[PDB]
RNA sequence: GGUCAAGUGAAGAAGCGCAUACGGUGGAUGCCUUGGCAGUCAGAGGCGAUGAAAGACGUGGUAGCCUGCGAAAAGCUUCGGGGAGUCGGCAAACAGACUUUGAUCCGGAGAUCUCUGAAUGGGGGAACCCACCUAGGAUAACCUAGGUAUCUUGUACUGAAUCCAUAGGUGCAAGAGGCGAACCAGGGGAACUGAAACAUCUAAGUACCCUGAGGAAAAGAAAUCAACCGAGAUUCCCUUAGUAGUGGCGAGCGAACGGGGAUUAGCCCUUAAGCUUCAUUGAUUUUAGCGGAACGCUCUGGAAAGUGCGGCCAUAGUGGGUGAUAGCCCCGUACGCGAAAGGAUCUUUGAAGUGAAAUCGAGUAGGACGGAGCACGAGAAACUUUGUCUGAACAUGGGGGGACCAUCCUCCAAGGCUAAAUACUACUGACUGACCGAUAGUGAACCAGUACCGUGAGGGAAAGGCGAAAAGAACCCCGGAGAGGGGAGUGAAAUAGAACCUGAAACCGUAUGCGUACAAGCAGUGGGAGCCUACUUGUUAGGUGACUGCGUACCUUUUGUAUAAUGGGUCAGCGACUUAUAUUCAGUGGCAAGCUUAACCGUAUAGGGUAGGCGUAGCGAAAGCGAGUCUUAAUAGGGCGUU
RNA sequence: AACCCACUCCCGUUGAAAAGGUAGGGGAUGACUUGUGGAUCGGAGUGAAAGGCUAAUCAAGCUCGGAGAUAGCUGGUUCUC
RNA sequence: GGGGCUCAAACCACACACCGAAGCUGCGGGUGUCACGGUGACGCGGUAGAGGAGCGUUCUGUAAGCCUGUGAAGGUGAGUUGAGAAGCUUGCUGGAGGUAUCAGAAGUGCGAAUGCUGACAUGAGUAACGACAAUGGGUGUGAAAAACACCCACGCCGAAAGACCAAGGGUUCCUGCGCAACGUUAAUCGACGCAGGGUUAGUCGGUUCCUAAGGCGAGGCUGAAAAGCGUAGUCGAU
RNA sequence: UUAAAAACACAGCACUCUGCAAACACGAAAGUGGACGUAUAGGGUGUGACGCCUGCCCGGUGCCGGAAGGUUAAUUGAUGG
RNA sequence: CUUGUCGGGUAAGUUCCGACCUGCACGAAUGGCGUAACGAUGGCGGCGCUGUCUCCACCCGAGACUCAGUGAAAUUGAAAUCGCUGUGAAGAUGCAGUGUAUCCGCGGCUAGACGGAAAGACCCCGUGAACCUUUACUGUAGCUUUGCACUGGACUUUGA
RNA sequence: UUGACUGCGAGACAGACACGUCGAGCAGGUACGAAAGUAGGUCUUAGUGAUCCGGUGGUUCUGUAUGGAAGGGCCAUCGCU
């Protein structure tokens, strides 16, 4: 029983040179150059998952304390003075109101700030 | 593999890799490398380890009524259309039939016919037993049967 | 609306990137096969001086090569078969013919059979040169047919030193010589390697060289083993047993007795079985052939063997191929018949020969020295054999029973012949394969031991596929009376067009969309505007990716590599833990104080065969004793073992 | 001078050439040079001796065998959880 | 680390707030072990290495089955399903084969070995085109002329770069017809392709006659065998 | 085929061996060379035209001569156990 | 030691020539000391001559350069392939910080890519290999001693 | 005066193995001491070499047809800078 390799190593083949579309030079269309390329691009998809929560949280508290300033308080003073009295909205929900619905965000920094702080 | 003896060229300095024989397994039209001989597979079964598989078979063919009792079978002349009516009369097409004596008038009827194998009590073996859809022993032959088998 | 100023900044690509669509190159993959590989069952196991194996040259209606033949040259004569086409193939055309008054074709027996080659009349650089003798025929400068090597054996004649007769010399007959893959019996005989170095030892009496024989060979009928009971020639298989031994007692080597089988057989020197060669008596096979059953309709289709419907044959039903898948279309198959003439085998009965050595074994048995062989390496070393030197007895005698002696037992050496069971396959036929399928399988599917390489010995490739059928593209146009194309035709299909099935990847192009000329690095990824396309007209799908956060390839080797340490230009194909025999442990089964057979028979995967192996008891170095035993003066102690 | 040789420079070094060329150099009646044919070879030959030469190969030629020598050493070793 | 920093953005004390990991919590999934009868509990980084469970390829049985010209294998896109190796469904191409399920058997899975064979890239349209005797016009032919033929001039060799024997080669010789490949460019030309033709001996050279070095060598002598040496003899030119 | 020399050879010199079937060399051997030679010849070794010369040591290791004594092989086999 | 010391030659002489003797470590056929002629032999010094040089300039041919035709090679993981100062398998185009910088050719030069080429030849290791030497070990061809055989007769000396 | 004894040995310490170290107690025979008792060398820790092979003294073993013997086993002991 002699086996024949010449299917499956093609079939093989082509699924690393699919996932290689879009890629630069020989990164796109030589096998030993692709298959390496596949690899690390999932190396940096799975750290860049952890990555995308790290920058989205910089990114709401960076819009955050632009609309503090705005009504005479700090991030880190209006952090201190939502945790004081109840509030408990998400940096995410927080930054969209600071853009998007600026009546709102006032009466929320007038509530954090009441709580003297 | 023929020719090869000696080494395709000198061990070093040429800038190639080292080579003692072009006949190599590396090489195109060199040796295979676990080539195969002729050799036997056949297992050892104890007597009695075969005799238990037996007993086993006849046991199950009983519970999935795949057997027929007959008393006696035989026929006259060699004639395959005479066997072909006589296997209709009992509604068999698939059948192994099994007698305690192979008679040369069976055996020649049913030689060219399809789905119908002729044995012997002990000529039939634990594959031709299930492989057939339905097998017909007759008396004498269950008798037999009995006697090998205990 | 005008001028001025400040701000802002679309489009415009020499060329590149990605995606998609079409091509080109290239030849993978799939499917296929006139070629290989390994077996089983048979055959017959040689050819050659009546000229072999192997060749050169010639031979055809027309050039070459392959096949066949040999100046009578793809053939001549006879028998036997058949039954209409034929003049071999690559490899086609044009011609000339052959014939039911029997061609081509197949088988048996004949005839012819150049030159070289053991090559054989003498030479020689193989395929060439030069001769002599006899018989017959011509008259010119020869023709035809036979002879002429060497050695051995036998025979006839002849005859040196030398009288005799010896060596020698001529003539007749008979034989040999050379080739061949293996098997067999002999002569000569390594090393690498292992011993984790290496001398003894091993590898191994292997590889290799040489000489003889045969279809087999060799060996074979006890001066053999056993053990006080017996067996009964030789050969081969399975066990005894990796035991007793042997061994720098290292690495290693390795029996026999006794059992189970295959085969069956002995006969002579007061002259036999047997074997050869003739002549006869019958039978059987081989070399060629002959007969050999049973199907129609319908649909799709270029074409049915495929669909649907109904039948028939069977000692013939998973054969091959026919326009796609056929028991009933063809060739076949089961089953029946067959041979003018050769071959072979077995069989009667007649002859000739051989066996054959004459008469029971003397330079023999035994011994001393040096070697070889026995599993046994000098060892307590028996036995066989012999290079050197010696040397008996005569059946009230001689050999052996592992130093040697005694007693018993058992054989009769120095003379022969003998089948079967056993080994091997270069070669021929049939059948088979959980073998290969063109980088595989033979080096070799094809004009391969070729082309090519080397002075030579020698080494040694690459290279398969149109289509069912050549129906292989008449004719027109561009072009050099080209190459190559555009039409037209053939075809089911020419993007099946001869470099012809399918036609992948690397690699090279054309077209369209988006991006790219102030921007620094493993080229990706998280986020993300804009533009283009499609349709569900935007919580959609596809293509691009301005800008921005992070981010120094893979393998190996290492304490540690982005490493400026190793490896890789890329693609496609191939490429590395196997097999046999002995074992131990685990899982899973069959039997169970028992389990299981090996060779071998076989109604052949059944059944038989229980010789043997393991278990049911241990202790001791052993004799031995035994649920005990060893140590010891010791039923004390202790070691090992026992429910 | 021819002929045999090979002292120097340069060029060439992927060469016109796997040892050459141009310009100079030595011997040139002799222990000379050369054609044809022949003899000696692998632990062997030959050597006015360099371990030189024996078919571009020499501190032991080439070829085929033992033979898949041996390699405590480098390299490589192929799907998934 | 840079910009920049002086009642600091330095240093010494004290205080409160915030940012900040794949750590912890929240939400949704998957797995290992143990206990109970699907729940609870704590685990789930990993080289050498040990243990467990699987995917796919070829062949054999199941299979005289089932699928298939209303289109098999293969090739090329799209979609979809699993934790993965992978599976499934379809458009186009292709034109005749494939193998469900569960078992059995392996030439069973490549990116590396300065791996082997074939094809194709980069260098790059870059180096080079082989003695630095040397060429210029006219005419003809032809699809096309720097190179072919002829003519008029110019250069080079001439103890050769001219003639002739031998060795070696083997048709390269001459003539018609050609230009794909060969010729380091083109070619109408050629030592290239096709087809014809061409070599005439008593005196030339061999053969025949003779021998040298040397070879072979009847008998012979020697040697485990193969064989060595050699006499008569007979080969061997230079 | 990176060394042409001061290296090798050389004429001359000396030592030593060899009486001819020579010493010596190639050959399991037959034989062949030396040599169809014969000590003014042949082999080996060193030195190296020519001139003047070549000194001391015989303890070591070689070679040559001696044969009294000591040691000493195969072989033989008294004696003892 | 050492470029010993003295003399000569030069403006200046580790080389050269002539001496001295303290010969690390000359020496008499592995010859000692001389020697005319000879040498593509080693060292030193003069005359002539000069692009050897100060210090290069011009000119002539063959390449290089451009156009037409034909058309290689080693190399190569993939490249969107800058400087500096640090860091770091310890000497960075690729990492950190920072500075510069529109995109692409052609003619030149070689500072780097630890540039290409050849599994370092130096060095060490392997219970590796060849070949060479000898008073290393163990053997052996050859040469030589003696016993027996081929191999006999007689006489004499002499031991038992 | 010979306990520098003979057969053992509960139990330990050390330790990859092969080796090593300590030892109460029992049985035989002893020596000292009136006796309880002490004694299996020396105040302790170095003074050493495996297996193979060969030799010597014993021996309820074996002993290749049988009775012996040779040879082997067991116990004691000898031969390595
Ligand atoms: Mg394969
Ligand atoms: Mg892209
Ligand atoms: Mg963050
Ligand atoms: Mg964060
Ligand atoms: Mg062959
Ligand atoms: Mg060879
Ligand atoms: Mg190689
Ligand atoms: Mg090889
Ligand atoms: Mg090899
Ligand atoms: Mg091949
Ligand atoms: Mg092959
Ligand atoms: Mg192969
Ligand atoms: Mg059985
Ligand atoms: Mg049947
Ligand atoms: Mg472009
Ligand atoms: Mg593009
Ligand atoms: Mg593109
Ligand atoms: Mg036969
Ligand atoms: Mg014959
Ligand atoms: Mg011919
Ligand atoms: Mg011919
Ligand atoms: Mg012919
Ligand atoms: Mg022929
Ligand atoms: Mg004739
Ligand atoms: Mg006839
Ligand atoms: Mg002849
Ligand atoms: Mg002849
Ligand atoms: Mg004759
Ligand atoms: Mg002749
Ligand atoms: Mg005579
Ligand atoms: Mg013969
Ligand atoms: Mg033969
Ligand atoms: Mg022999
Ligand atoms: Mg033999
Ligand atoms: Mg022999
Ligand atoms: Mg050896
Ligand atoms: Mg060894
Ligand atoms: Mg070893
Ligand atoms: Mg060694
Ligand atoms: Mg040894
Ligand atoms: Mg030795
Ligand atoms: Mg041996
Ligand atoms: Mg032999
Ligand atoms: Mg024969
Ligand atoms: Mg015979
Ligand atoms: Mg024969
Ligand atoms: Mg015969
Ligand atoms: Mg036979
Ligand atoms: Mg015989
Ligand atoms: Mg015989
Ligand atoms: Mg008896
Ligand atoms: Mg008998
Ligand atoms: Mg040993
Ligand atoms: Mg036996
Ligand atoms: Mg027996
Ligand atoms: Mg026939
Ligand atoms: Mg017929
Ligand atoms: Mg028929
Ligand atoms: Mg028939
Ligand atoms: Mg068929
Ligand atoms: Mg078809
Ligand atoms: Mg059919
Ligand atoms: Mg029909
Ligand atoms: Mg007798
Ligand atoms: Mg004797
Ligand atoms: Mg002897
Ligand atoms: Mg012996
Ligand atoms: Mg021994
Ligand atoms: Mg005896
Ligand atoms: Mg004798
Ligand atoms: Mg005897
Ligand atoms: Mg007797
Ligand atoms: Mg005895
Ligand atoms: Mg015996
Ligand atoms: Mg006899
Ligand atoms: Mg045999
Ligand atoms: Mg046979
Ligand atoms: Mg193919
Ligand atoms: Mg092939
Ligand atoms: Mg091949
Ligand atoms: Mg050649
Ligand atoms: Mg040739
Ligand atoms: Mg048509
Ligand atoms: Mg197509
Ligand atoms: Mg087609
Ligand atoms: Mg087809
Ligand atoms: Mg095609
Ligand atoms: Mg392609
Ligand atoms: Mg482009
Ligand atoms: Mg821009
Ligand atoms: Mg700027
Ligand atoms: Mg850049
Ligand atoms: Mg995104
Ligand atoms: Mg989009
Ligand atoms: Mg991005
Ligand atoms: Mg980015
Ligand atoms: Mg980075
Ligand atoms: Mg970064
Ligand atoms: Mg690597
Ligand atoms: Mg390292
Ligand atoms: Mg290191
Ligand atoms: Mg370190
Ligand atoms: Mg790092
Ligand atoms: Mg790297
Ligand atoms: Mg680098
Ligand atoms: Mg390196
Ligand atoms: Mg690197
Ligand atoms: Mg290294
Ligand atoms: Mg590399
Ligand atoms: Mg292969
Ligand atoms: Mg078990
Ligand atoms: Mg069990
Ligand atoms: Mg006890
Ligand atoms: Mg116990
Ligand atoms: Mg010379
Ligand atoms: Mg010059
Ligand atoms: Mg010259
Ligand atoms: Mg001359
Ligand atoms: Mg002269
Ligand atoms: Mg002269
Ligand atoms: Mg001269
Ligand atoms: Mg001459
Ligand atoms: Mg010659
Ligand atoms: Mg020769
Ligand atoms: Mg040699
Ligand atoms: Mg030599
Ligand atoms: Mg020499
Ligand atoms: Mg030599
Ligand atoms: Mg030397
Ligand atoms: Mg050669
Ligand atoms: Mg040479
Ligand atoms: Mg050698
Ligand atoms: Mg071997
Ligand atoms: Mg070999
Ligand atoms: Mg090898
Ligand atoms: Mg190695
Ligand atoms: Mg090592
Ligand atoms: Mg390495
Ligand atoms: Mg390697
Ligand atoms: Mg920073
Ligand atoms: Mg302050
Ligand atoms: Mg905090
Ligand atoms: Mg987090
Ligand atoms: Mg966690
Ligand atoms: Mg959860
Ligand atoms: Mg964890
Ligand atoms: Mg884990
Ligand atoms: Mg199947
Ligand atoms: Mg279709
Ligand atoms: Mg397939
Ligand atoms: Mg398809
Ligand atoms: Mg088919
Ligand atoms: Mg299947
Ligand atoms: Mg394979
Ligand atoms: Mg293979
Ligand atoms: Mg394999
Ligand atoms: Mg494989
Ligand atoms: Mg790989
Ligand atoms: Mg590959
Ligand atoms: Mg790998
Ligand atoms: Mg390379
Ligand atoms: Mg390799
Ligand atoms: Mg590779
Ligand atoms: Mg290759
Ligand atoms: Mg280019
Ligand atoms: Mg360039
Ligand atoms: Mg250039
Ligand atoms: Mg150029
Ligand atoms: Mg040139
Ligand atoms: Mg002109
Ligand atoms: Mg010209
Ligand atoms: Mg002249
Ligand atoms: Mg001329
Ligand atoms: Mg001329
Ligand atoms: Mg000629
Ligand atoms: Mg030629
Ligand atoms: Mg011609
Ligand atoms: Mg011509
Ligand atoms: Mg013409
Ligand atoms: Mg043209
Ligand atoms: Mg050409
Ligand atoms: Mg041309
Ligand atoms: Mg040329
Ligand atoms: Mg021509
Ligand atoms: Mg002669
Ligand atoms: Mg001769
Ligand atoms: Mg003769
Ligand atoms: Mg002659
Ligand atoms: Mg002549
Ligand atoms: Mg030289
Ligand atoms: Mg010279
Ligand atoms: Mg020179
Ligand atoms: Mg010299
Ligand atoms: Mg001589
Ligand atoms: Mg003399
Ligand atoms: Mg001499
Ligand atoms: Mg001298
Ligand atoms: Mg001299
Ligand atoms: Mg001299
Ligand atoms: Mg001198
Ligand atoms: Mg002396
Ligand atoms: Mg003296
Ligand atoms: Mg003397
Ligand atoms: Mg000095
Ligand atoms: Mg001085
Ligand atoms: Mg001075
Ligand atoms: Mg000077
Ligand atoms: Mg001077
Ligand atoms: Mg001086
Ligand atoms: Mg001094
Ligand atoms: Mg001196
Ligand atoms: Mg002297
Ligand atoms: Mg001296
Ligand atoms: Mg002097
Ligand atoms: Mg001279
Ligand atoms: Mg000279
Ligand atoms: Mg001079
Ligand atoms: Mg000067
Ligand atoms: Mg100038
Ligand atoms: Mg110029
Ligand atoms: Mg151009
Ligand atoms: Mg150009
Ligand atoms: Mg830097
Ligand atoms: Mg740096
Ligand atoms: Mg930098
Ligand atoms: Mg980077
Ligand atoms: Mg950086
Ligand atoms: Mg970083
Ligand atoms: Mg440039
Ligand atoms: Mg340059
Ligand atoms: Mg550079
Ligand atoms: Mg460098
Ligand atoms: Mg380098
Ligand atoms: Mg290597
Ligand atoms: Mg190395
Ligand atoms: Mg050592
Ligand atoms: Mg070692
Ligand atoms: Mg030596
Ligand atoms: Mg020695
Ligand atoms: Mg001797
Ligand atoms: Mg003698
Ligand atoms: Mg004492
Ligand atoms: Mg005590
Ligand atoms: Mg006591
Ligand atoms: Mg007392
Ligand atoms: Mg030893
Ligand atoms: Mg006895
Ligand atoms: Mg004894």
């Amino acid at each position: 029983a002699r086996v024949k390799r010449g299917v499956i190593a093609r079939r093989r083949h082509k699924k690393i040179l699919k996932l290689a579309k879009g890629y630069y030079g020989a990164r796109s269309r030589v096998f030993r150059v692709a298959k390496q390329a596949v690899i690390k691009a999932g190396q940096y998809a799975y750290r860049d998952r952890r990555q995308r929560k790290r920058q989205f949280r910089a990114l709401w508290i960076a819009r955050i304390n632009a609309g503090a300033r705005q009504n005479g308080l700090s991030y880190s003073r209006l952090i201190a003075g939502l945790k004081k009295a109840a509030i408990e909205i998400d940096r995410k929900v927080l930054a969209d109101l600071a853009v998007n619905e600026k009546a709102a965000f006032t009466a929320i920094v007038e509530k954090a700030k009441a709580s003297l702080a | 593999v023929s020719g090869g003896g000696k080494k395709p060229w000198r061990q070093k300095g040429t800038g190639r890799a080292r080579a003692g024989t072009i006949r190599s397994p590396i090489w195109r039209g060199g040796g295979t490398t676990f080539a195969a001989k002729p050799r036997s597979h056949e297992q050892k079964l104890n007597k009695k380890m075969y005799r238990a598989a037996l007993r086993s078979i006849l046991a199950e063919l009983v519970r999935l009524d795949r057997l027929v009792v007959v008393a006696d079978f035989a026929v006259d002349a060699p004639k395959t259309k005479g066997l072909v009516a006589k296997l209709d009369t009992l509604g068999l097409k698939d059948v192994l039939i099994v007698t305690d004596g192979v008679d040369e008038n069976l055996y020649l009827a049913a030689r060219n016919l399809a789905h119908v194998d002729v044995r012997d009590v002990q000529g039939s073996d634990p594959v031709s037993l299930i492989a057939y859809d339905k097998v017909l022993v007759t008396v004498s032959a269950v008798k037999k049967f009995e006697e090998l088998l205990g």
